[PDB]
């Protein structure tokens, strides 16, 4: 097998205007078996969004890790963490076992909260800081994921426009794609409110 | 105890006490003579009872089929040495295909009691031996001092009454060097030098122990019916 | 002091630690061994200080293996760390020559244990700052030298003895030894004669719930006496002071 | 009192425990040391304490690398010990650079061992003056070692009882030859001057040991002075003194 | 009683301990004097040889650490071995792992911290010497640092050491008054290291010859130790002026 | 030597306690006012700060109040700088288990694990302990709202209302006297406050010595809230009850 | 570290060891009394305090196994490392070897943490006794074994430790017979609850009882319950009062 | 053997440590050191006197960088701070440059420190640090903060302080001085005027040592055209910038 070939696995994200939104799918696999049409990927601590990819058990092993760390600094320092400390975080963790490495693809999502800017950025196995204000694309249909996103985006979505390229796209490549779909959750992340949103789609 | 309880300071006379103090404890020990000629060298050791229901302890350790070491002070502090000798003993045989000398197992034993002392939490150790052996360049019998002092004599004692000991060695000087091929007379010689080194307590059989090594003898230790030839 | 030390000189040229230990085996209860050579017999004052002790589950006789036993007097605190280092040693020969370990050997090795004290003698690991406090009676049988019995100090010294007494009473007791036993003794006959020294430094009554007996023969092991035997032998001791 | 360890210290630049040390060495043995231009002569009076002794069986000088002869006063077995270090030292350095070590080298390694002794309080220092030198690539030398880890450059050293007598008599034999002496020749004078030192322990009887490194006869190898070589450096002392 | 025996503040705040190094240098009595040239640092220093018995090239005060910096101790010969070895190393090492020789300051700064740990450590007694480096660097030109076993440092334009190194102090204070610079200016680097002597000569009232000087002088890129017959061309040049 | 310079403090006296335990009580009585009071909503933990003065900022100041973790927060009394190294741990801790188990740690463990730690510097080493003494607020789902105060030696005693710190056998006194089990967070504020007001060590009770720190199960959803108030919400609760 | 805090003494004494034995003599006061089919350990709890909230107080009285109990006196702050030691020992006995614990090896084990220390240097004993009962699994015979900070243990049928043990231990002689233990549960339990009502007193607050019956099964008897056995304790005491009033009047 | 492994800080009878006291006694015969904080700014000042009139007082630095938005300055030992200040900025390297390649915020670091001086106080072979620090700072997630460890290893927020010999003349100098707003300007003009009694001689710029971690200076960033880095908070002002400060009293 591989590490990274064997629960699938994708994460979109995109920004708009004052707005992100992340989003996945649900299909948790072992290997070809499906197991679950139930699991997120993406997690929150405050008002940043970690989706983590690859592999089934370092989903869990670098999300508790990341509870651990994100402790440490709201009960010192007082305040929830910024979407661009964590992507430095995550940079620095991701290469503390840089041989036999942590197994994932973590993908940052937030809007800060002291200049109130989008901010993503997106990491691989051994992880490099990966910039953009396009949009972060990560896991195994990572690569459908580039050109069908890149067809859909526009720089700046009015948050319900954003929601209409972000779910289209995750749906197209993982329904063409073999370890992921069974279902998805869309996040359109606002300043001060979010909605947990399911998209209805193929569960084959 | 500014100095006294102390295993660490230098002690306004360029001493240890502590030296001093564990050279008492082979005044509480028991005696052994030792003498050489050329062609060999002899221990002959005065074991000491507790009482009569006692056993006797014995005061020679055979370390080598070639060597052999004897106590006259604490046992617990013998059995360091003995167990150090040996090792170094049969590394010897092992890995040079050689065999130890008395001489040059007298400095790896110096250097060893040597650091315990300069360590705290060590001490200068509570015995004292003397080590017999016929080796490559013939006899030698050292004397080992709490001190870790060796010297290369043909006659020498430790414990109590050594003094006297030594008097008789002083005079039959001549005539045990110059006795050489017949090993009788030598053990018979340090019979009655540690005779010497009695207060009337007399010499019985297991009182007695000789052990000795020649050139053409091995390392062997003496007692019971092969003591009684000796005397 | 001269004991401030771990093995500090001390005068003398003796520690002062190590003669502490032996005035605590005056916190001892006797333990008095008879050997022959038809065995050796073990006799220990067990000690009931309370009627609500449970009194006959407590022993002063330890087995250290079948063909070894080992009868403990003084500090008991000391004598666990002995008697477990003894058992293992017993299992380590048997393991590595299959054999049955010398009674003189065994003795050796648990005197090796006693020397501990110091951080900075020798070039062994110290996990003592202090001596033992506490004395061995070790008989066993082997078949170099037949039964034997040895006195183990807490120095690091040992000797074997014909017989000896230690413990509380230890000096009168042994002043009693020194008269009464000889050669032509055996078994049964050195068996009433314990319990005859323990009687005189027994601080109660001579009874079965204060006195324990246990021998080790070649044929049988060891075998420690049950009370109505052990009950026996106490009365008929007394019939033989009825003869007097 | 400031002996108590030797991290304590006194306002007056002294300590004292270490002080103390030097006194082990002033009731020593003679041991003194003549520089000349081939080499170096060492001697050293054993003293014969009884007629049970063997002369001449015990030696104080012990060999350190091939060169460098290495002769002690103080506390015999204490010196052993510090002369035993400085040969694992001296095998490192010829594993490690293909060549035999300087003596100043040499001498700079044993002075940190002994520096260190008087830093921390679970050690005891040294009690020895060290009495050494040899023939190198740097050229002849000698160098005397305190207790406290000092060593200078020497042309005339001594250590023991007569350490008064042998430096006063090594002025005289400077003012003889202040341009220096052969290392042959100073045998004849290295036995001269034990003899004038053997009146600070004329209460007691010696036995007279010599050793040298010499260039111009040994090859600049570290040799013992024995047999006849030995016997004309007790005659020329003695019919001096008498 | 314990703040005069192992390292805890007194009830004031200080460590005699720390103290009791400083007086221990003076016991020696070696002075020195160190000045800052144009193209060139300077230290010249006193040098005992009281015996026919001691040879008078083979001691020394002067030792050479880096290429660049040379250090004069000043106070106990046992404590100067261990410093020079520990100097040496650290200024290798930074050779070694930075591709530059350590500069001046930086020296100074590390001893300056190991100093200061032993002052820390109870089982540990510091240096007893008082080291001063001095070196021409071309990062910062002519130097002096002084460490000291307290674990202070701070850079200088002259300085002196010893037990009567407050007359070389009134001397060489005057000197930069008159001349209004904090450095001594001159183009030969061999006049430099004769005005220091002239200043050393009036302040302790006592010449000098010249196997009771030894002379260190840090040129451009080269530190080196004058030999006894250069020492002497300098000592009749200072007649002659 | 090195055994000369030795402390010799975490031994014990004839008393069979040690030296260290009993000095560190002192300190504690130097320290200011920490109370906790068990409401039935909540737990209310009311600190008094140890220092004031006048260009000292107290209102970036939260030199008392502690999380531990979310759902458990401490009042301290002893000395700061030490009480700082304990908590730490207790933040490891914490989140060790929640990093493990996935769920969130009970106040029993909590609690126990820090009594361990100043039990290991008074056992061994001649090492001085954190004296230091917490009081705990803390909730768990297998008992409630708990309570908890501990000692310097590390001990844990269970309470319903408690003072350390200064005064505390006269504030601990209106705390008793007081008392009803029925009582909810708005009496336990005025409550605490009249008990610190009592035993001030300056000549009043203002919100600028005032730390204030309640965990409400009244708040949202009915779980768990700690919230520790800004100086002006002390200010404000400090008006309605009128002693400012 | 290294330095000795456990020396020989120079009366044949460890200085540490008359230490530890006045620590548990100021602390808390666990009796043990064993039955013919039980065990019960019966141990002063503080409530003398005012203000105290119970559920959350640790008890006094911790069970090791679910048949062994482990009770305690002395410094409360040194009892925790002990209990959580032999919790540990319980399950690795399980883990390594199949059964739960005996009796017999926790006895051992526990006396040689505190011997341990004792003997050894940069280390001082704990200041606690303990008195370790229960059963041994695939037996019914009750264990009663008593260690002491010194590294010593010992049975017994009946026992005390802790404070005013002297006067615990007197009651006991006359009231605990050798021969004939209480043969019910009720009389084991209600032998326990008179000793503790001399020293603990007020009330059954105090006052606590932990019974162990063979094949696995403890139960604790709350404070509740035990004021039932007061009550039938105090009328069987004044009426007994009473009939010795009557029968010293006539003589 | 060590045997140094016991503590040379411990609890006296009747409460408090005594080791710790001893410690603050070198601060309070130590070089005095003063911080105001403005709205816009902090300032930190110091006095430098010379152990010779041959020394230089520009080849030390009694204000040090720790990073570039936050510095330090001491009032104590020179020794204990020479050692320390190396310690800060190894631990502001391995714990927020290699983790989050950023400069750490100014509450967070103090602690970290006073964790040093507390695990100092603990253990042989070390005795606590002879001074008394102030960490002025600027982080952007908590503003402007100044903060006085203490040699216990505890720490204060203060609103302006001073520590060393003149505290006790110092704070209450300030009290006067000090407002609820100031100007940056007006700071550095009070915190001389408050160190002009505390001098005993020279107050000149080349002996006055005057930091202000003020506001971000571009030209000090050594980088352009990245305008989400900000340039140093902290700047050394050089003796002719003080000079300025000084006829403007």
């Amino acid at each position: 097998s591989d590490p990274s070939s064997i629960n699938g696995g994708i994460v979109v994200a995109m920004t708009g205007k004052d707005c992100v939104a992340i989003a996945c799918d649900l299909r948790l696999g072992s290997q070809s078996l499906g197991v679950s049409n139930k699991f997120e990927k993406i997690f929150h601590y405050g008002h940043v969004f970690l989706g983590i990819t690859g592999l089934a058990t370092d989903v869990t092993t670098l999300n508790e890790m990341f509870r651990y760390k994100t402790n440490l600094y709201k009960l010192k320092e007082e305040r929830a963490i910024e979407p661009e400390t964590f992507t430095q975080l995550v940079s620095s963790s991701l290469y503390e076992r840089r041989f036999g490495p942590y197994f994932v693809g973590p993908v940052v999502a937030g809007i800060n909260s002291k200049s109130g800017k989008p901010f993503i950025a997106g990491f691989d196995l051994i992880g490099c800081i990966d910039e953009a204000k396009d949009f972060i694309v990560s896991g195994t249909a990572s690569d459908q994921l580039f050109g069908m996103c890149e067809s859909l985006y526009e720089p700046n979505l009015e948050p319900e426009d954003l929601f209409e390229t972000i779910s289209q796209a995750l749906l197209n490549a993982a329904d063409r794609d073999a370890l992921s779909g069974w279902g998805a959750v869309v996040y359109i992340i606002k300043k001060d409110e979010v909605v947990k949103r399911y998209l209805k789609m193929r569960q084959d | 105890n500014n100095y006294d309880g102390d295993t660490v300071t230098f002690s306004p006379t360029g001493r240890l006490f502590q030296v001093e103090y564990a050279l008492e404890a082979i005044k509480q020990g028991s005696v052994t003579v030792g003498l050489r000629s050329n062609t060999h060298a002899v221990l002959v050791a005065l074991k000491r009872n507790a009482d009569e229901l006692s056993s006797y302890q014995k005061k020679i350790i055979k370390c080598d089929e070639h060597m052999g070491l004897s106590l006259a002070g604490l046992a617990p502090d013998a059995r360091v040495l003995s167990n150090y000798l040996r090792q170094q003993c049969n590394y010897s045989s092992l890995v040079f295909n050689r065999k130890l000398a008395v001489e040059r197992a007298g400095h790896l034993l110096c250097d060893k009691a040597q650091k315990n002392t300069q360590s705290y939490g060590g001490r200068p150790y509570g015995v004292g031996l003397l080590i017999i052996g016929y080796d490559k360049s013939g006899a030698h019998l050292l004397e080992f001092q709490p001190s870790g002092n060796v010297t290369e004599l043909y006659g020498t004692a430790i414990g109590a009454r050594s003094q006297g000991a030594k008097t008789y060695l002083e005079r039959t000087l001549d005539t045990f060097i110059k006795i050489d091929g017949n090993p009788d007379e030598l053990i018979k010689a340090g019979v009655e030098a540690i005779s010497q080194s009695l207060r009337d307590e007399s010499l019985t059989v297991d009182n007695l122990s000789i052990a000795i090594v020649g050139k053409d003898t091995p390392f062997t230790i003496y007692d019971g019916e092969a003591v009684a030839k000796y005397i | 002091e001269y004991d401030r030390g771990v093995s500090t000189f001390s005068p003398e040229g003796r520690l002062f630690q190590v003669e502490y230990s032996l005035e605590a085996i005056k916190l001892g209860s006797t333990a008095i061994g008879i050997a022959t050579k038809e065995g050796v017999v073990l006799g220990v004052e067990k000690r009931a200080t309370s009627p609500l002790l449970e009194s006959d589950s407590i022993e002063k006789i330890v087995e250290i293996d079948r063909h070894i036993g080992c009868a403990m007097s003084g500090l008991t605190a000391d004598a666990r760390s002995m008697i477990e280092h003894a058992r293992t040693a017993a299992v380590t020969h048997n393991l590595y020559y299959d054999e049955d370990i010398n009674v003189e050997s065994l003795t050796q090795s648990v005197c090796d244990l006693a020397l501990r004290f110091g951080e900075g003698a020798s070039g062994e690991e110290r996990l003592m700052s202090r001596p033992f406090g506490v004395a061995l009676l070790i008989a066993g049988h082997d078949a170099d030298d037949g039964y034997q019995l040895f006195h183990a100090e807490p120095s690091g010294t040992f000797y074997r003895y014909n017989a000896k007494a230690i413990g509380s009473g230890s000096e009168g007791a042994q002043a009693e030894l020194l008269n009464e036993w000889h050669s032509s003794l055996t078994l049964k006959e050195a068996e009433l004669l314990v319990l005859k020294i323990l009687k005189q430094v027994m601080e109660e009554k001579l009874d079965e719930n204060n006195a324990q007996l246990s021998c080790i023969t070649k044929q049988d092991g060891f075998k420690i006496y049950d009370n109505e035997k052990t009950a026996e032998l106490i009365k008929e001791l007394k019939e033989k002071e009825a003869a007097e | 009192g400031y002996d108590l360890s030797n991290s304590v210290f006194s306002p007056d630049g002294r300590n004292f425990q270490v002080e103390y040390a030097v006194k082990a060495v002033e009731n020593g043995t003679t041991s003194i040391g003549i520089k000349c231009n081939d080499g170096v002569v060492f001697a050293v009076e054993k003293l014969i304490t009884s007629k049970l002794l063997v002369p001449q069986k015990n030696v104080k000088i012990q060999v350190v690398d091939r060169h460098i002869g290495c002769v002690y006063s103080g506390l015999i077995p204490d010196g052993r010990h510090l002369v035993n270090r400085g040969r694992e030292e001296a095998a490192s350095f010829k594993k490690l650079y293909k060549t035999p070590i300087p003596i100043p080298a040499f001498a700079d390694r044993l002075g940190q061992y002994v520096q260190a002794h008087t830093l921390y309080n679970s050690v005891r220092p040294f009690g020895v003056s060290t009495i050494f030198g040899g023939v190198d690539k740097n050229g002849a030398h000698l160098y005397m070692l305190e207790p406290s880890g000092s060593y200078w450059g020497y042309k005339g050293a001594a250590t023991g009882k007569g350490r008064q007598s042998a430096k006063a008599e090594l002025e005289k034999l400077v003012d003889h030859h202040p341009e220096g002496l052969s290392a042959r020749e100073a045998v004849k004078q290295a036995a001269k001057i034990i003899y004038l030192a053997h009146e600070d322990n004329k209460e007691k009887d010696f036995e007279l040991e010599i050793s040298w490194c010499s260039l111009s006869e040994t090859n600049g190898l570290h040799k013992f002075v024995k047999g006849d070589l030995l016997q004309e450096a007790i005659d020329f002392a003695q019919k001096e003194i008498n | 009683g314990y703040d005069r025996h192992i390292t805890i503040f007194s009830p004031e705040g200080r460590l005699y301990q720390v103290e009791y190094a400083f007086k221990a240098t003076n016991q020696t009595n070696i002075n020195s004097l160190a000045v800052r040239g144009k193209d060139c640092t300077v230290v010249i220093s006193q040098k005992k040889v009281p015996d026919k018995l001691l040879d008078p090239t083979t001691v020394s005060y002067i030792f050479c650490i880096s290429r660049t910096i040379g250090m004069v101790v000043n106070g106990p010969i046992p404590d100067a071995r261990n410093a020079a070895l520990r100097a040496k190393a650290e200024a290798a090492e930074f050779r070694y792992k930075y591709g530059y020789d350590m500069p001046c300051d930086v020296l100074a700064k590390r001893m300056a911290n190991l100093s200061q740990i032993y002052t820390q450590r109870a089982y540990m007694r510091p240096l007893g010497v008082i080291l001063t480096f001095v070196s021409v660097d071309e990062e910062l030109g002519p130097s002096i640092y002084k460490t000291d076993p307290a674990g202070y440092y701070v850079g200088y334009k002259a300085t002196a050491t010893g037990p009567k190194q407050q007359e070389i102090t009134t001397n060489l204070e005057n000197h930069f008054k008159k001349s209004k610079i904090d450095h001594i200016n001159e183009e030969s680097w061999e006049k430099v290291v004769e005005f220091a002597i002239t200043h050393m000569i009036d302040a302790l009232g006592t010449e000098f010859s010249k196997n009771d000087l030894e002379v260190g002088v840090a040129t451009k890129d080269k530190f080196f130790t004058l030999s006894a017959e250069n020492i002497e061309e300098r000592l009749v040049a200072i007649a002659e002026q | 030597g090195s055994r000369r310079y030795d402390s010799r403090t975490t031994i014990f006296s004839p008393e069979g306690r040690l030296y260290q335990v009993e000095y560190a009580l002192e300190s504690i009585s130097h320290a200011g006012t920490a109370i906790g009071i068990m409401a039935s909503d909540g737990i209310v933990l009311a600190a008094e700060r140890k220092v004031t003065s006048t260009l000292l900022e107290q209102d970036t100041s939260t030199e008392k109040l502690y999380k531990l973790n979310d759902k458990i927060a401490v009042a301290v009394a002893g000395l700061t700088a030490d009480a700082e190294i304990l908590i730490n741990t207790a933040r490891i801790h914490a989140q060790n288990y929640l990093k493990t188990y996935n769920e969130d740690i009970p106040v029993e463990i909590l609690v126990r694990r820090l009594s361990d730690i100043k039990q290991g510097y008074t056992q061994h080493g001649g090492l001085r302990p954190f004296g230091v003494s917490f009081i705990y607020a803390g909730y768990d789902d297998r008992y409630g709202y708990q309570l908890y105060t501990s000692n310097p030696s590390g001990n844990y005693t269970g309470w319903k209302a408690i003072s350390v710190g200064a005064n505390t056998s006269a504030a601990q006194t209106l705390l008793q006297m007081d008392y009803k089990d029925d009582m909810k967070v708005d009496d336990a504020i005025e409550l605490a406050l009249k008990t610190l007001s009592k035993t001030t060590d300056s000549s009043a009770l203002t919100y600028d010595r005032l730390e204030f720190a309640t965990i409400r199960k009244g708040a949202n959803d009915g779980e768990v809230y700690q919230k520790i108030f800004k100086p002006q919400e002390i200010k404000d609760i400090l008006v309605k009850t009128g002693i400012t | 570290y290294d330095r000795a805090l456990s020396i020989f003494s120079p009366d044949g004494h460890i200085f540490q060891v008359e230490y530890a034995l006045e620590a548990v003599k100021r602390g808390t006061c666990a009796v043990g009394v064993k039955g013919k089919n039980c065990v019960v350990l019966g141990c002063e709890r503080r409530s003398t305090l005012k203000l105290q909230d119970t559920r959350i107080t640790p008890s006094k009285v911790s069970k090791i196994d679910s048949h062994v109990v482990l009770s305690f006196s002395g410094l409360n702050a040194d009892s925790r490392i002990l209990i959580e030691k032999a919790r540990v020992e319980a399950q690795s006995h399980r883990l390594t070897l199949e059964d739960p614990v005996t009796v017999e090896y926790l006895t051992r084990y526990v006396a040689g943490v505190q011997q341990r220390y004792t003997q050894s240097g940069g280390v001082r004993p704990f200041g606690v006794s303990t008195l370790i009962a229960g059963f041994d699994p695939r037996d019914d015979e009750p264990k009663l074994y008593q260690t002491e900070p010194s590294g010593i243990y010992s049975s017994w049928s009946a026992q005390t430790i802790g404070r005013n043990s002297k006067t615990v231990r007197e009651f006991l002689e006359k009231n605990y017979d050798r021969k004939e233990p209480p043969a019910t549960v009720e009389e084991c339990v209600k032998l326990t609850v008179r000793s503790l009502l001399e020293v603990v007193q007020t009330g059954a607050k105090n006052i606590e009882i932990t019974v162990v019956k063979p094949d696995s099964d403890i139960v604790a008897l709350s404070s509740e319950e035990i004021n039932q056995y007061v009550t039938q304790i105090e009328q069987e005491k004044q009426e007994q009062q009473e009939q010795d009033k009557k029968k010293k009047s006539n003589h | 053997t060590d045997r140094y492994s016991f503590s040379l800080t411990t609890f006296s009878p009747s409460g408090k440590l005594g080791q710790i006291d001893y410690a603050l006694t070198a601060v309070k015969q130590g070089v005095t050191s003063l911080g105001i904080k403005a709205t816009n700014g902090v300032v930190i000042a110091t006095e430098k006197k010379s152990s010779s009139p041959l020394a230089m007082s520009e080849t030390l630095s009694k204000v040090s960088l720790l990073t570039p938005d936050i510095g330090a300055v001491y009032s104590g030992m020179g020794p204990d701070y020479r050692v320390l200040v190396d310690k800060s900025r190894k631990v502001a390297h391995t714990s927020y440059k290699r983790i989050y390649g950023e400069y750490p915020p100014t509450k967070l670091l103090v602690s970290e420190v006073a964790k040093i001086m507390q695990e100092a106080t603990q253990s042989g072979g070390v005795r606590p640090f002879g001074v008394s620090l102030l960490i002025a700072g600027h982080d952007e997630f908590n503003g402007f903060s100044l903060y006085q460890v203490d040699p216990s290893g505890s720490y204060f927020p203060w609103k302006a302080t001073a520590i060393g010999k003149g505290s006790v003349a110092a704070k209450t100098f300030l009290e006067k001085r000090w407002n609820d707003e100031l100007e940056l300007e007006d700071a550095i003009h009070i915190a001389l005027l408050t160190l002009k009694e505390s001098v005993e001689g020279e107050f000149n710029g080349d002996t006055i040592e005057l930091a202000i971690i003020g506001d971000e200076n571009p030209d000090l960033l050594g980088y352009t055209g990245i305008p989400t880095d900000k340039g140093p908070r902290f700047r050394k002002l050089t003796s002719q910038e003080i000079n300025d400060r000084l006829e403007a009293l």
